[PDB]
Order: C-alpha cells, then sequence, then structure tokens
C-alpha cells in the first residue's frame, strides 16, 4: 500500500491548495 | 519525469514507514503502518510486499528502492487498481462508503492534519449524491481529478 498511501497524501496536498487560494 | 520537489514528497511517504529513520523499511515497520490503517497482514503478506520493492533482496526497502518503484507507478496513470487500493485503506468497515470518521482516521494516521471543518469540506466536495459519504464512484472522480 506504499503508492496508495502516497496517493492519499497527494490528494490532501492538492486539497490544501484548492483551499489556500 | 522526476523533480527536486517530487523527491521530497516521496521522502515524505518513505518517512511514514521508516519510523526509526535508519534509512530502511523493515517488515516489522510495514506491519505497524498497515495496522494503523486498519489492515491486519500476516508476516507472509508483509514479506511479499517488501520483496516487490526490495530490488537487491536484502530483506528491507531503502530509499533508492522506494523511489524507483514510486516514480515508476507514477509514470503510470492507468493505475485504476492503485485507486481502489487507496479506497480500501479508507473504507475500514468495507461497506463501500467512506464516512467522515473513516476519512479523518486515515488522515490522522497518514501523517496529516485535518480539522473537522476541513474533513467535512473534503467529503462535501466529492459527495455528488449528497448522502454525506464518499462511495467508490465518487472517490474515483475525486482522485482521478485534481
Ligand atoms: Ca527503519
Ligand atoms: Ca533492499
Ligand atoms: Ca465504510
Ligand atoms: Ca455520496
Ligand atoms: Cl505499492
Amino acid at each position: 500500500k506504499f503508492y496508495a498511501t502516497f496517493l492519499i497524501q497527494e490528494h490532501f496536498r492538492k486539497f490544501m491548495k484548492r483551499q489556500e487560494e | 519525469q522526476l523533480t527536486e520537489e517530487q523527491i521530497a514528497e516521496f521522502k515524505e511517504a518513505f518517512s511514514l514507514f521508516d519510523k526509526d529513520g535508519d534509512g530502511t523499511i523493515t517488515t516489522k515497520e510495514l506491519g505497524t503502518v498497515m495496522r494503523s490503517l486498519g489492515q491486519n497482514p500476516t508476516e507472509a503478506e508483509l514479506q511479499d510486499m517488501i520483496n516487490e520493492v526490495d530490488a537487491d533482496g536484502n530483506g528491507t526497502i531503502d530509499f533508492p528502492e522506494f523511489l524507483t518503484m514510486m516514480a515508476r507507478k507514477m509514470k503510470d496513470t492507468d493505475s485504476e487498481e492503485e485507486i481502489r487500493e487507496a479506497f480500501r485503506v479508507f473504507d475500514k468497515d468495507g461497506n463501500g462508503y467512506i464516512s467522515a470518521a473513516e476519512l479523518r482516521h486515515v488522515m490522522t494516521n497518514l501523517g496529516e492534519k485535518l480539522t473537522d471543518e476541513e474533513v467535512d469540506e473534503m467529503i462535501r466536495e466529492a459527495d455528488i449524491d449528497g448522502d454525506g459519504q464518499v462511495n467508490y464512484e465518487e472517490f474515483v472522480q475525486m482522485m482521478t481529478a485534481k
């Protein structure tokens, strides 16, 4: 689940940007 | 192709697993993380996951090995199965729906930080049918998008 956990981490990253604005 | 930043995001992921920072991910370490994610793999299953990435076969995964695999799966964006795997990590009770509680728990363990406000907004953005949960179809759209 190494890459799957990275995907989740990556989605949160994307979120914290679609938030930052 | 790889960049200085992407490498840091991967070192991020690697650190989650390499708890004692000895530079290697052991079978024991993988088990701890997997169990914190709601999975209960046997030692046999843990050995097999390590072996998939352990290119020089010394029994553990180092950063160069971790990077190799991560960069390769990334070059692949037809990883529908990788997305189901991420879904499974979230859906701890296996009912096919990711609840706000399930989402928060994984984020808190995956080294994240989410306020119940952010947890709700995360779901609300992906919750197409508005039932407050994120089903598989919704998860894909949420993950495959941006
Ligand atoms: Ca270690
Ligand atoms: Ca190795
Ligand atoms: Ca569930
Ligand atoms: Ca829904
Ligand atoms: Cl993987």
